[PDB]
Parts: structure tokens; C-alpha cells; sequence
């Protein structure tokens, strides 16, 4: 586990848990802007099994 | 013959059901082989801790308990009403007639039942959750069960309704009222008049601290912390041990600098309570003493689901992360002697309105206070059937309303042509068994009453217009009387949503049984 003994270790010590996630999120979430943006009444869905 | 056998085998727990509903009812005692008692007067709860022999019997069960699970009141109408099917079943066997024409017969009936249901209602329920309009759907339900405690139960059980629902008016999207809104808690000591309404959970159990209750300060924060209290070391192994006796110096203190570090934290971010799940150390409440944090220990996972609901308080994993995003907020929390002991209670004001309430009942004796308990219950589920599906309707209760469906079964008897008039004059006359278990249970007798009630709602009016009175039920008199009564006078109804769950569920109880011929078992 990861552990933090103050304000600045939390962004530290968590980075290396987030590093994954943020690299796929940030592309997912650049998916509805560029494309299906300006389109009403539609959505979209992640499976992730 | 066996098919009339297995009629007798359900006439044997027949008779046990009969003793059930009305006033007259009393809870079962059964030891269980654990050294367990349990005492419920509820039968559909008794069925589960009785031992089924023959497995046509748990036909009937399987059926009961879709009552309770659904519309949660109506578990003594289903089971009564089909083992009295099974018994007018009983002679057009002997007559004749095959069971397959009676299977046809029931549907034909259930269809014409289902119609005039809506052309029965007297009254709209306005759904204005109010303290005395919810007295008018409670009463019925706490009638039949206890005597004596229906107008005390009355105000107890309808004002802690109106606490967990918000303001809010025909809309039927969003749901309000869950199952889990409405605790029940027990103590020793006290009585019912000295009872009253908690706005949110009771804790009967101490504080184990020196804090006995918090100020009055508005939106005390509430933290859950599911770690326990201890310094923090590596999750894999990591046991205090002392090899000598240097380090004993520098790892007593060393624990007593990380916890005080973590609970100075904690207090300057405004959190005047703490939820720890699991155990607590000696030395963490030294510290929550001076800091005057109120220490409160919930080892059980399902009350901090409800809890949750109320100050929006949320579960940390980790230990000394006081996020106040996920901080829950409580008006007021005050600690109070009830019952004749000091426990600490949680209430609301004004704000953060709860979702969950908690009756606390007091009284002297220990059999009842256990009957209360599984009576309230069933009550919480009325309030849910208050909903679009049939919510506001309502019927008139005490017997009136099957003694009013033969009028209208016959009616259409010989109006359909065909074998299927001898299924359907035997099915307004299965429905006499509500009003002489009633008028039998009461030691009225019925040569008096029951042809009262046939001439009640049956009667030769000079017009096509009905008048007079058609709301006369079954009354269980106990002092004296001359004939019947309305029952207007009591206010006693029954919901729609009721009624037509049970006539469904009842139907095909009994339809499976008449069409099962054969049965073949096998000794374990």
C-alpha cells in the first residue's frame, strides 16, 4: 500500500497507480469532443470487462 | 384417492391459519435445535421455521412468501383463501366432474374478479403524508395482530413515515421510501404511552469514552474510517516486537507523536465525531477525550449503509485522510436516558433531512415486546404499496369484501353458458370462510350472525339506484351487540394493491395443486 505522511507524497506516491489510468482516460474523454460532440441526443458507452 | 388425501394433510395446517387472522391471533413458540426461540405472530414467518413432510405443503409456502416479499401484508388472505379452494374443489370430485374444467372454471372467475375490483372503490388516498391521514391505512394493519396497542402504534408508526419522505407530489419516477427506512429497536423497561419518534438510527450501546455528547454547534461532520486505529506500518506482516530494551522507549512514543498527529488533523478540519468499524486501541482514546470528539464503534457493515444515506458521510480505506468532500453533515447529535438507560441517539433538525428512522418501543413484558417488533414490520411495506400501481385505492376490509363478491359471482354464473357454471357458483361460496372464521374464532355464534350478513348487503330496494348501507362488515363484537355495524365508523379499508395481489397468488396456489395427480418421493 501507499502511504503518505503529508500533502505532497499523496500526488507522489499515488502517480505510479495513475499513471495507467490517466494515460487511457485522457484519451477516451478527447473521443466525445472531437467526434459525436456536437451531435444531440446521443451517448456513449464503455464496456470494460 | 391420494388427491383427497393431500387435502387433508393441508385441512391439518388449515386449521392453524385459521387461528391467525382476526384479533384472536397468537404467536407460535418453537425451539429450535440450536437453542434458539423464536416468537412471531406472522405465519408466513413460522412456515420457515416448521418442517415440511410432505412437499405438496410447500406449494403453499413458496406462494405465501411471494406475499411478503412483494406488497409485504396479505400473507393470512392468501393462505386461507386457497386451502378453502381445495375444500369446494373437494366435492366436484366426488360429483364427477373432472379437474380440468375446474382449472378452466378459476381462470374464467379470476378475469370477472379482476374487473369489478375497480368499480368497488370507495375512497382515493391523496398521498398527502400527512399524521392523520396515514392513521386511516395503519390502523387495519396493526388490527388483527394486538389488542390494546392500536391507538398507541397509531401516532408512533405514522410520524416516523412522514420524517424519511421529502415534499413532493404527483410524481411516481423517482422512489422515496425503501424497506430499510423503518428500524424497530427494544429495551427493557418503560411503557408504550412513554414511547416516542427518533428522526434517524438508535444506538443502544455506550460511547466507551469520556465524551457523553457533542455541543449544539450546526452541521457536526460525521467520519466512517473502516482502518482501525493503530500507527501506520507495512500491510504485509509488520508485528510490534521488542528485541531489547533501547527501542522500547522509541516505539512506545513513537506511537503516541503518529496517533496525536492524525487526531490534531482531524479536529482542526471540524470533525467532531468518529466512526471507527473496527476495534480501537488504548491509547487513540486518550487523545479523542481532550479533543472532545465523540467515539462511536459500528462493527455491523449493514448500518453503515443507511447511515450514509443521511450525512452523506462515506467509507475512508485509509487512516488519517479527512477528505471533506465525502464528510457527512448532522444537525444535532445529543445523548439522552431512555428507557432507564443512558445510550446516545442520532436525530436531525432541519437540514439533511434523514432517510431512515428508528421506533423506539419500552414496555414491561417480554412476550409482546417481541410482537410489536414483527408487527411493525409489517407495516413499513404498506407505505410502499402507496405508489402509481393502485396506491390511492382502496376497498372496504373486515369481511365485507368477499361477502360483497358473491352477489356479483353468482350473477354472472348463469350468465355463461356451459360445464364452467359449477366452477364458478363453487368459487363465491369459497369465499364464506373469511366471514365465519372471523364470527367462529370470536365465539359469536352463526345462526346469528353469519344470515346478518348475508341480508346485509343483499336487501329489495323499490329502485335500480343501490342505497342504504353496503359498507357492513363482520364485526368481532366481544361486549355486545345487535346484528352488524359499518365499519365506516373505524375507518378500517384495505388497499387495492393488496387485495389484487393476493387474488392472483391465491388462484394459481391452488391450480397447482388440483392438477397434480401423482407425486413420487424418495427416502433420503
Amino acid at each position: 500500500g501507499f502511504f503518505y505522511s503529508s500533502a505532497d507524497q499523496r500526488d507522489k506516491l499515488a502517480a505510479s497507480e495513475r499513471k495507467f489510468v490517466d494515460a487511457k482516460l485522457k484519451k477516451i474523454i478527447d473521443l466525445k469532443n472531437e467526434v459525436c460532440g456536437m451531435d444531440p441526443d446521443k451517448g456513449f458507452v464503455i464496456i470494460n470487462q | 384417492g391420494q388427491i383427497i388425501k393431500s387435502i387433508a394433510a393441508i385441512r391439518e395446517l388449515h386449521q392453524m391459519c385459521l387461528t391467525s387472522m382476526g384479533p384472536c391471533g397468537r404467536n407460535k413458540i418453537i425451539v429450535n435445535h440450536l437453542g434458539k426461540i423464536i416468537i412471531t405472530n406472522d405465519a408466513a414467518t413460522m412456515l420457515r421455521e416448521l418442517d415440511i413432510v410432505h412437499p405438496a405443503v410447500k406449494v403453499l409456502v413458496m406462494a405465501t412468501e411471494q406475499q411478503k416479499i412483494d406488497m409485504g401484508d396479505g400473507t393470512n388472505l392468501v393462505m386461507i383463501l386457497a386451502g378453502e379452494l381445495l375444500n369446494v374443489s373437494e366435492k366436484l370430485i366426488s360429483m364427477g366432474l373432472s379437474a380440468v374444467e375446474i382449472i378452466q372454471g378459476y381462470n374464467m372467475a379470476r378475469k370477472f374478479t379482476l374487473k369489478e375490483l375497480d368499480e368497488m372503490v370507495v375512497g382515493e388516498i391523496t398521498d398527502k403524508n400527512d399524521k392523520n391521514e396515514l392513521l386511516k391505512m395503519i390502523k387495519p394493519v396493526i388490527s388483527s395482530k394486538k389488542y390494546g396497542s392500536e391507538d398507541i402504534l397509531s401516532e408512533l408508526v405514522s410520524e416516523a413515515v412522514s420524517h424519511v419522505l421529502p415534499v413532493a407530489q404527483q410524481a411516481g419516477e423517482i422512489p422515496y421510501f425503501n424497506v430499510d427506512s423503518i428500524r424497530v429497536v427494544k429495551i427493557m423497561g418503560g411503557s408504550l404511552s412513554n414511547s416516542t419518534v427518533i428522526k434517524g438510527m438508535v444506538f443502544n450501546r455506550e460511547p466507551e469514552g469520556h465524551v457523553k455528547s457533542l455541543s449544539e454547534d450546526k452541521k457536526h461532520k460525521v467520519a466512517v474510517f473502516t482502518c482501525p486505529l493503530d500507527i501506520a506500518n507495512t500491510e504485509t506482516k509488520g508485528t510490534v516486537l521488542l528485541h531489547n530494551a533501547q527501542e522500547m522507549l522509541d516505539f512506545s512514543k513513537g506511537e503516541e507523536k503518529q496517533i496525536d498527529a492524525m487526531m490534531k488533523e482531524i479536529a482542526d478540519m471540524g470533525v467532531e465525531c468518529i466512526v471507527a468499524g473496527a476495534g480501537v486501541g488504548e491509547l487513540a482514546l486518550h487523545y479523542l477525550n481532550r479533543y472532545g470528539i465523540l467515539v462511536l464503534k459500528v462493527p455491523s457493515k449493514f448500518e453503515l449503509r443507511r447511515l450514509c444515506r443521511v450525512c452523506g458521510a462515506t467509507p475512508l480505506p485509509r487512516l488519517g485522510a479527512p477528505t471533506p468532500e465525502e464528510l457527512g453533515l448532522v444537525e444535532t447529535v445529543k445523548t439522552m436516558e431512555i428507557g432507564g438507560d443512558r445510550v446516545t441517539v442520532f436525530k436531525q433538525e432541519q437540514g439533511e433531512i434523514s432517510r431512515t428512522s428508528t421506533i423506539i418501543l419500552r414496555g414491561a413484558t417480554q412476550n409482546n415486546l417481541d410482537d410489536i417488533e414483527r408487527a411493525i414490520d409489517d407495516g413499513v411495506a404498506a407505505v410502499k404499496g402507496l405508489m402509481k400501481p393502485s396506491g390511492g385505492k382502496l376497498l372496504p376490509g373486515a369481511g365485507a369484501t368477499e361477502i360483497e363478491l358473491i352477489s356479483r359471482i353468482t350473477k354472472y354464473g348463469e350468465r355463461t353458458p356451459g360445464l364452467l357454471q359449477l366452477a364458478i357458483k363453487q368459487f363465491a361460496v369459497a369465499f364464506e370462510v373469511v366471514p365465519r372464521t372471523l364470527a367462529e374464532t370470536a365465539g359469536l355464534d352463526v345462526n346469528e350472525v353469519l344470515p346478518n350478513l348475508y341480508a346485509a348487503h343483499n336487501v329489495t330496494e323499490p329502485g335500480a339506484v343501490k342505497t342504504d348501507h353496503l359498507y357492513k362488515g363482520v364485526d368481532i363484537d366481544g361486549e355486545s351487540d345487535e346484528g352488524v355495524k359499518d365499519i365506516r365508523e373505524e375507518n378500517i379499508y384495505d388497499m387495492l394493491a393488496t387485495k389484487k395481489f393476493a387474488i392472483n397468488v391465491a388462484t394459481e396456489a391452488a391450480t397447482t395443486v388440483l392438477s397434480i395427480d401423482q407425486i413420487i418421493m424418495a427416502k433420503k
